[PDB]
């Protein structure tokens, strides 16, 4: 029930976004040269055109505006749009183009004549006069125009032809919404009695309807023709360099196909700030200042930042390969900040986790210390950023509670967000995911540290800065690195929305655009309307090598084969009627019946055509190009191809959505589950003993697009050829695009279950691996504790490579043991978790509230504030305590030695997976007393006393007399220990340096999610504890000499 | 020499018994000074972290590199700090190196969630051509680039840099120089020969027939058991023996030292009661890996501790013999060095970190070193008269002078346990002679 | 003095001992060179008169030596075969003397280190006493 | 209280100079002693601070102290 729910808040968020964005009333009011955009030159608009590229398009209504050769200059509340965007050699140019109005469709009810349009539009024009909802914001008419066309609705086949249509064109956007509802009340027309129309493309923006009608794709190029247009010389409403007016039927787009493929040099801005607030208590925006802001400025294309910049409270040191700035009170540094920000002008604003943190701190900074110029970031002069709260939730990606800042010019991509909706990983974290993606494992700092920093001297605020300055810098090294800008613009080039929208707006609208694009041409409206027999596998070890294959796309491959689209379909009943032959249609196993392309082909076929054509061409010009920038564009290109032909489908089967049709996805099903029956039942007689095949060949695995076979062979490249001799004979039989191609081949095979498979890859080299390939994550949840993904991870491999189950078992055998004796390291069994909700937002009470709640009790200055992850281990206690009673600190165990329980962790994270991926080896049941029901799965085992007879000592020596002629051999039992401790000491602390990145300085890392924080403090406390244990015995020698 | 002492007395065993039989006295040492304080150390303490030891270091070194430089580009160099420079000016930069290397072991890979990652089994030399220099002062670092040799150096040299600042950040160097030699007070000379033996890595437990044979006719040799009288006279003049880390065998660690600890006992009372003792705990012996090693707890020893000329002593042994001192290790500086560099001759590095003025220069940052806060005592105060390390391959000598008038002995001595080869040390003329011994086996 | 010389004959040829000078030191309580002339005094006499005598004489030979530009100094024992090539090899010669006597041939070294070791162990606690250098400084502490 | 909050930022200030070197894991008064022990010439009313204020943790115990480093 989320996606309805979701629906109905998106609609309310556009409803809300509508009302008020008339930026009319909105409006209320020591530079490095280096900054400046480059100077513009001597430019005459009656010679030469204009050519830029265009970001982001939004629309603003204001008094009309004399545009030459266009329209009158008129007052009246007419939509302009904007087209913000970049030049070749770098100004910054805003577009106004005036005069489109919104307009929708509505059918022609019966006996309708031209005669009675004009008096149906005195009445509309009566009805929002009359009517006094819509706010009661009205200046003179309510329809511009009313025209009658031809027209044929898409869905169904009616093939009576196209049928009469009026389009209804009114003033302003916001009044599609009220006139259109109104229409499926029946409007009192004299002659026609009260007549009802139906509404069609009446929920469809106007920024879209401007894109698709003059064709102008995102971040496209567009040219203003020489002598078209005007260019403002005084009074520029925006702060862009070059202000044009021009209309909207002279804006030329060149589509991107070839030499108009090229990226205008964009700037990006990657900032951050620092804080220092009071000990123990999350910052906040009243009280707690701001001390450090940091910058970096990067011109698309370059492999460098072109500009460094750090913002420091109080003197600081000088800085090698950077500017620092002291400014003696915190309103000129946010004032300076903002001056930078404005004379930079960066189009594109990045950092991490920016959108719900940093961006509305500032502001709300900045208007408790009554700094009234700060707000005015957006390109339009005069208006104040507005920060409005908005959530997103999904039962995948989870619940997300975030501020928007609204910047008008700009384009924010706050990597977080990128980052939870184009990946899952366990923590979101920067630390985790710059381990993850780079393998730098970057330092912690505590916000106590940082206050006692901040009153320090000159250098420690020069290291703060540095330390701002690299946190800084590591999304940018993590956008350069993912390549997400570019993968975006191909998005946007390909799915014909703007930039932003990829942020702020579901699936949906992609498809919408695609469908309309492709339907114009065709003169098809689009009307509204309101919301298997996978193979049976065998779990086991199959020891010898396993084909893969594999279906290219097999929905959209089905969809194109079968002429399957939304005007293919028929009526029940209907075809007798119209006297259709009964070899113009297929029967779907469903039951419903599809005209051939002999009669008429669908938008979907088409559309899934061009896309398979632009994805061939993408790949024969990769295998050519030799400039990196233009292979990663043609990797961006065909990768985004192949998202949305995957897509279109996701779209067409939603139960929720804008055109929900359930015959599709039911006839897709079926196609899929005969498809896959009839491979597996030609597969297997083929390849047969009796036509002197050495092996009878079988199919073991399959669904939808993976059909894993097993063929009796023992040689890897018999197996390959067998495996593409395969492919071939079946896909000489599946008609039309719908193939089956060889992919891989693992030898050593391990099928634990459905969708839980593993094995060695083997791709172009028969005889030598490329890696170990494993399905079915399992150990992928963020409670879980690593040694379940270490062991995991450890069995896998002997398994596959070693080949040695007897290996695995004893491995596991001795990680159990190891593990009942406490012998594993705290680290491996901390279990995080974040207070998402409120304590009172929790139905029952959980481990981590109670920790936390008691961590507070015993210190506010270590205790972490809500939102914040806090680690936990279950410690041992008493029978009959409650569950969420025994979480603990970690830091707290290590430090008074507390027992860990043990049974817990043993019954409740290595039970279960084991389980699982060890049934199929050892059969069920037995596997279970092999694993954790023996004896091995038991592993059964103040005052001076002698170690080898444990006994109480009158004296104080290592041992009592009757234990002494065994005196040295205990000597070497325990100094043999001590050394064992030594070495690792002296490898973890210098460890740390190399991770600080600097040998004099201190180390104050306190990170909670490194090993090595843990281990290294157990080292230094076992160390002395067994210097202790050791001056018991007698001291080597003298030391005063 | 040996030999020539040796041939002076006519041979007199291949004759029927005689009445008579020749009597030699151990010659007695006329002075003798242990002076290891530095190196050892009383209550331990490890809450502390290792950057104290780095601090201190540079803040003991800058006094002499200083120097150092006005007697290569004369005085018209002031030394200027890292803070204090400008682009395109010529100046001088005292520091220390860090090598960023991709081969370095990390503990955290080693640890994470990778823990296989196809594992890497240890190997020899770690250097690699991608390898970096990063010169640092208490407050920034700087790259380096230019006429420097980045193989050859390794982490932790302190050094004076002459160069400038290019637009780009690094730093060019066109010339580098080292803190050279420490003063020295020459020894006062002797009147008669006087011998010392060397010997190292004796490696008990290995079970070896042909390295028992050597080490019970080593045992023999110096203590008068066997050979003729004219060469147990010239043996008579050994006054003292050192035995130099590595006692016991790779496996009897974990154990089996139970076995090993006996016969090394029963070497030591062999040795003990005919000439002085000194043993240096090694790598491989019982105690700690840090690289200031305690010595050897007593009580591993109920036999050789009886007596009094058997001596126990930390790793660096900095003693004075006859008014000439000696100052030698256990060799896990120079493996090290050798493990992180591109040098092979053991005795060009011997002499290297002679001319570095620091004993182990890579602690503590790939060697266990103890984190000293006070002051470091690796660094030399006075060059000593003969420098000596155990547990090298190659046998070798060498004698050279600093530039203001020194005179030092650097002796590698060879692993006895493969080479069955020991060191004469002359305390007259301070000449070095190897003495091997075999035994035949077919 | 042919009770020595019968005792000897009787260690080699009954009891079928692997006779080193050490052990016959230990055995017999006199001085180390006295023992090793009572060895060659034995090994000269057998031959004259008797035609047999499956002797395998072991001898040691020490001196100087030439190796990698070093005057090293050498230690060796070896058999009564290679003596001649041994002695042409080294340029100065210090000390030649009768080492080990023993009836049954020996392959390697072994038994004579394993004898040796044995009567060490046996009498610790004058490991020592019949040495040629005698020091006055080790004096045993109780 | 005043002249107690004075004395505790002159030891904090003591503590955050850099030309003395860390200030983790030693007691002020060592870390005064070896400022002085190498002619740095460390000022004189740190120590005299120090020994005016015997056995009080707030005084001698390291900035950093309470933290696990
Ligand atoms: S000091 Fe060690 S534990 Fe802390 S962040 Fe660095 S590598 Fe991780
Ligand atoms: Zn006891």
């Amino acid at each position: 029930a989320l996606m309805e729910e979701m629906e109905a808040e998106h609609r309310l968020q556009e409803q809300e976004e509508e009302e008020l964005q008339s930026v009319l009333e909105g409006v209320a009011d020591a530079i490095d040269p280096r900054w400046l955009r480059p100077t513009p030159p001597a430019l005459d608009p009656q010679t030469e055109p204009l050519i830029f590229q265009q970001l982001e398009i939004d629309h603003y209504v204001g008094p009309a505006q004399p545009v030459p050769g266009g329209p009158p200059p008129s007052r009246g509340s007419v939509p302009v749009l904007r087209a913000f965007g970049v030049t070749d050699e770098g100004f910054s140019v805003c577009c106004h183009i005036h005069g489109f109005a919104p307009y929708f469709y509505t059918p022609a009810p019966p006996g309708f004549g031209p005669e009675h349009m004009g008096d149906l539009q005195r009445e509309l024009n009566l009805a929002i006069s009359r009517d006094s909802r819509g706010g009661r914001e009205l200046t003179g008419p309510a329809v511009l125009a009313v025209e009658l066309c031809s027209r044929e609705s898409m869905f169904g086949y009616h093939g009576h032809g196209p049928s009469p249509f009026l389009r209804i064109t009114v003033a302003l956007p916001r009044l599609v919404a009220p006139a259109r509802r109104l229409l499926e009340q029946g409007i009192r027309v004299a002659g026609l009695g009260t007549p009802s129309f139906a509404p069609y493309e009446a929920n469809v923006d106007f920024e879209i309807r401007f894109m698709v009608d003059t064709d102008i794709v995102g971040c496209n190029w567009l040219e203003l023709p020489a002598g078209k247009y005007a260019l403002r010389l005084k009074e520029k409403a925006t702060q862009c360099q070059l202000e044009a007016d021009v209309l909207w039927s002279d804006v030329v787009s060149h589509p991107p196909e070839g030499p108009w493929q090229r990226i205008a040099p964009l700037r990006v801005l990657s900032f951050d700030i620092e804080c220092a607030g009071r000990k123990g208590i999350f910052p906040e925006p009243e009280r707690d200042p701001v001390i450090q802001i940091c910058s970096l400025g990067l011109r698309w294309g370059e492999p460098e930042p072109f500009l460094r910049l750090a913002l420091t409270l109080r003197p600081c040191a000088p800085i090698l390969g950077a500017k620092v700035q002291s400014y003696e009170k915190e309103e000129d540094l946010l004032q300076a900040w903002s001056t930078f920000i404005r004379i930079m002008d960066p189009d594109v604003i990045t950092g991490y986790n920016i959108q719900n943190f940093d961006l509305p701190y500032l502001i709300s900074r900045a208007q408790t210390l009554k700094v009234q110029t700060f707000p005015f970031l957006g390109r339009v002069a005069g208006l104040c950023s507005n920060i409005r709260d908005s959530s997103f939730q999904s039962k995948q990606t989870g619940r997300r509670d975030t501020k928007v800042v609204s910047m008008v010019g700009r384009v924010q991509m706050d990597m977080l967000q990128v980052l939870l909706r184009e990946y899952k990983l366990r923590s979101y974290t920067l630390n985790a995911v710059s381990f993850h993606f780079l393998g730098e494992q970057k330092e912690d700092v505590q916000h106590s540290i940082i206050t006692d920093l901040q009153n320090g001297n000159d250098q420690t605020r020069r290291r703060l800065a540095v330390y701002c300055l690299k946190d800084a810098y590591l999304p940018l090294r993590l956008l350069e690195r993912l390549m997400v800008l570019v993968n975006a613009v191909e998005m946007a080039r390909v799915t014909g929305v703007p930039l932003s929208y990829l942020l702020s707006r579901g699936q949906q609208v992609k498809v919408v655009s695609q469908l309309l694009r492709q339907a114009m041409h065709e003169g098809l409206l689009m009307p509204v309307v309101k919301s298997a027999t996978v193979i049976e596998p065998l779990k086991g070890y199959y020891d010898v090598p396993i084909a893969t294959l594999d279906f290219s796309s097999l929905y959209p491959s089905i969809m194109m084969a079968h002429n399957l689209c939304y005007t293919t379909l028929l009526r029940p009943g209907t075809a007798q009627k119209l006297g259709l032959t009964e070899d113009q249609f297929i029967r779907t196993p469903t039951g419903d019946e599809f005209v051939k392309t002999s009669v008429r082909k669908g938008l979907l076929p088409q559309i899934l055509e061009n896309l398979l054509s632009a994805r061939k061409r993408a790949k024969a010009e990769l295998a050519k190009e030799t400039d990196p920038l233009r292979r990663q564009v043609l990797d961006g290109r065909q990768l985004a191809l192949k998202v949305s032909a995957n897509s279109v489908y996701g779209f067409t089967g939603a139960q929720v959505g804008k055109l929900p049709c359930l015959e599709i996805s039911q006839s897709v099903t079926g196609f899929g589950r005969q498809m896959i029956e009839k491979t597996k039942q030609l597969v297997e007689s083929k390849y047969t003993v009796e036509n002197g095949y050495s092996t009878s060949a079988k199919v073991v695995y399959g669904d939808t697009d993976s059909v894993m076979c097993r063929f009796g062979v023992s040689s890897v490249a018999e197996a390959m050829a067998l495996g593409r001799e395969a492919a071939d004979w079946v896909s000489g039989h599946f008609p039309s695009p719908i193939r089956l191609e060889f992919e891989k081949v693992y030898f050593p095979y391990l099928l634990i279950s459905k969708k839980r498979y593993a094995g060695l890859l083997f791709s172009s080299r028969p005889d030598a691996h490329d890696r170990m390939d494993c399905k079915g994550l399992e150990a992928v949840r963020r409670d879980n504790c690593p040694l379940v993904a270490n062991l995991v991870t450890a069995s896998l491999r002997r398994l596959l490579i070693d080949r040695d189950p007897e290996g695995a078992v004893a491995h596991a055998q001795d990680v159990i043991s190891d593990l009942l004796c406490n012998r594993i390291d705290i680290s491996q069994l901390v279990i995080t978790k974040e207070l998402t909700r409120a304590a009172s937002d929790y139905a029952g009470k959980q481990a981590h509230v109670e920790l936390a709640e008691r961590m507070r009790k015993r210190d506010p200055g270590s205790a972490p504030s809500l939102g914040d992850r806090v680690p936990y281990v279950i410690i041992s206690a008493a029978k009959g305590v409650a569950a969420y009673m025994k979480s603990e600190d970690p830091l707290f165990v290590l430090e008074h030695s507390l027992p860990i329980d043990t049974q817990y962790y043993l019954e409740q994270q290595l039970a279960k997976p084991l389980l699982r991926i060890f049934e199929p080896i050892l059969g069920e049941g037995r596997a279970e007393a092999v694993l954790l029901r023996g004896d091995h799965t038991r592993c059964k085992t103040r005052r001076n006393c002698c170690i080898g007879c444990r006994t109480v000592l009158s004296h104080q020596g290592a041992v009592c007399e009757f234990c002494q002629p065994r005196e040295s051999e205990l000597y070497q039992k325990e100094v043999s220990h001590l050394n064992a401790l030594e070495e690792r000491f002296s490898r973890l602390w210098t460890q740390c340096q190399r991770c600080q990145g600097s040998l004099h300085e201190d180390v104050i890392c306190t990170s909670r999610d490194c090993p090595i924080f843990y281990m290294r403090k157990k080292v230094r406390k076992d160390l002395e504890d067994q210097e202790q244990l050791l001056r018991r015995f007698g001291p080597p020698g003298p030391e005063a000499w | 020499m040996f030999s020539e002492q040796a041939a002076q007395r006519a041979h007199t065993l291949l004759s029927p018994p005689s009445a008579n039989n020749a009597t030699f006295a151990r010659v007695p040492v006329a002075t003798y000074t242990n002076s290891s304080q530095p190196f050892r150390l009383g209550e331990r303490s490890f809450s502390r972290q290792y950057a104290h030891i780095y601090a201190t270091r540079l803040i003991q070194m800058r006094p002499f590199l200083e120097n150092r430089a006005q007697q290569h580009w004369g005085s018209g160099v002031g030394v200027k700090k890292l803070c204090e420079l400008q682009p395109e000016e010529k100046c001088c930069v005292v520091g220390t190196l860090f090598k960023a290397m991709p081969l370095q072991p990390s503990i955290l890979r080693e640890v994470s969630e990778e823990h296989n990652l196809l594992p890497q089994p240890p190997r020899s030399k770690y250097i690699h051509p991608d390898d970096e220099l990063v010169l640092e002062d208490e407050l920034q670092r700087i790259k380096l680039k230019g006429t420097i040799d980045v193989s050859k150096l390794v982490t932790g040299t302190v050094l004076a840099v002459f160069g400038s600042v290019r637009d780009d950040g690094k730093f060019l160097v066109e010339d580098y120089c080292f803190a050279d030699l420490a003063p020295q007070k020459p020894a006062p000379p002797l009147d008669t020969d006087r011998f010392v033996l060397l010997v190292s890595g004796l490696g008990l437990g290995g079970g070896g027939g042909e390295s028992l044979l050597g080490t019970q006719l080593l045992v023999d040799v110096v203590t008068g058991q066997l050979g003729d009288e004219g060469e147990q006279c010239s043996a008579a003049h050994v006054s003292r023996v050192i035995l130099a880390g590595n006692l016991l065998s790779h496996s009897t660690q974990s154990a089996a030292s139970v076995e090993a600890v006996k016969m090394l006992d029963e070497i030591l009372l062999q040795l003990s009661a005919s000439v002085p003792v000194d043993v240096m705990p090694g790598e491989f012996d019982p105690t700690n890996y840090t690289l200031p090693q305690q010595p050897l707890h007593p009580c591993m020893f109920p036999l050789a501790t009886a007596y009094s000329t058997l001596q126990l002593v930390t790793n660096p042994y900095q003693a004075t013999i006859d008014g000439v001192r000696f100052l030698g290790t256990s060799g896990q500086n120079v493996s090290d060095i050798f493990r992180y560099s591109s040098m092979e001759d053991h005795l060009e590095i011997l002499e290297w970190t002679l001319r570095v003025r620091h004993i182990s220069p890579t602690a503590p940052d790939t060697l266990g070193c103890y984190p000293f806060y006070k002051t470091d005592p690796f660094i030399f105060p006075e060059c000593p008269h003969v420098y000596f390390c155990g547990n090298t391959p190659s046998f070798g000598s060498k004698i050279i002078r600093g530039p203001e008038d020194q005179t030092v002995l650097l002796v590698t001595v060879p692993d006895f346990s493969a080479t069955q080869t020991a060191c004469l040390v002359n305390l007259r003329s301070l000449a070095c002679q190897p003495i091997s011994f075999s035994g035949f086996g077919a | 003095d042919q009770l020595y010389l019968e005792n000897i004959d009787e260690f080699v040829t009954d009891q079928n001992k692997i006779v080193t000078y050490k052990w016959l030191s230990y055995t017999l309580g006199v001085h180390v060179n006295q023992a090793k002339q009572m060895l060659y005094d034995y090994v000269e006499r057998k031959r004259k008169e008797n035609s047999g005598a499956q002797l395998h004489v072991t001898y040691l030979v020490s001196g100087s030596l030439i190796q990698n530009g070093h005057s090293c100094h050498k230690v060796a024992v070896v058999r009564e075969d290679k003596l001649e090539a041994v002695k042409s090899k080294l340029a100065v010669t210090a000390s030649i003397h009768v080492y080990s006597i023993q009836k049954a041939m020996l392959k390697d070294s072994g038994p004579l280190f394993n004898t040796d070791y044995d009567i060490l162990k046996s009498n610790l606690q004058n490991c020592s006493k019949f040495s040629a250098i005698q020091c006055a400084a080790a004096v045993p502490r109780a | 209280r005043d002249e107690e909050e004075a004395e505790l930022e002159l030891l904090r200030q003591f503590d955050l100079a850099w030309q003395y070197g860390p200030c983790t894991g030693i007691t002020r008064l060592q870390r005064w002693c070896r400022a002085k022990q190498m002619g740095l010439e460390p000022p004189p009313e740190v120590w005299q601070v120090l020994k005016t204020h015997p056995g009080d943790p707030r005084f001698q115990c390291s900035l950093w102290h309470l933290y696990p480093l």
